[PDB]
């Protein structure tokens, strides 16, 4: 039980460390600058 | 009187003597069973987490 104690504690700090690296490595913007995105429709009505 | 009272005693000791042995001979099995599956696993478990 007293290992098993430490055990809780270091899987509780293993997953916080866990949960810090999905926030950083997001891809929210998927050259993607040259060309024109489509979400940006803007830009598309702007050449149509 | 007292014999077979006594006789009464020798089988209420030897209830628990005949198991004594018995439970003893297995003693060594069930707490092994616990160290290689239970307590030995928790005791490595540390190092990698």
């Amino acid at each position: 039980r007293q290992l098993e104690n430490l055990v809780q504690e270091l899987s509780q700090s293993n997953m916080m460390l866990y949960k810090q690296l999905e926030m950083l490595t997001d891809p929210s913007v998927s050259n993607p600058r040259n060309t024109i995105d489509t979400k940006d429709y803007s830009t598309h009505r702007l050449y149509q | 009187q007292l014999v077979e009272e006594t006789q009464e005693q020798v089988r209420l000791l030897i209830k628990g003597n005949s198991a004594s042995k018995t439970r003893l001979c297995r003693s060594p099995g069930e707490v092994l069973a616990l160290v290689q599956r239970k307590v030995v696993p928790t005791f490595e478990a540390v190092a990698p987490q």
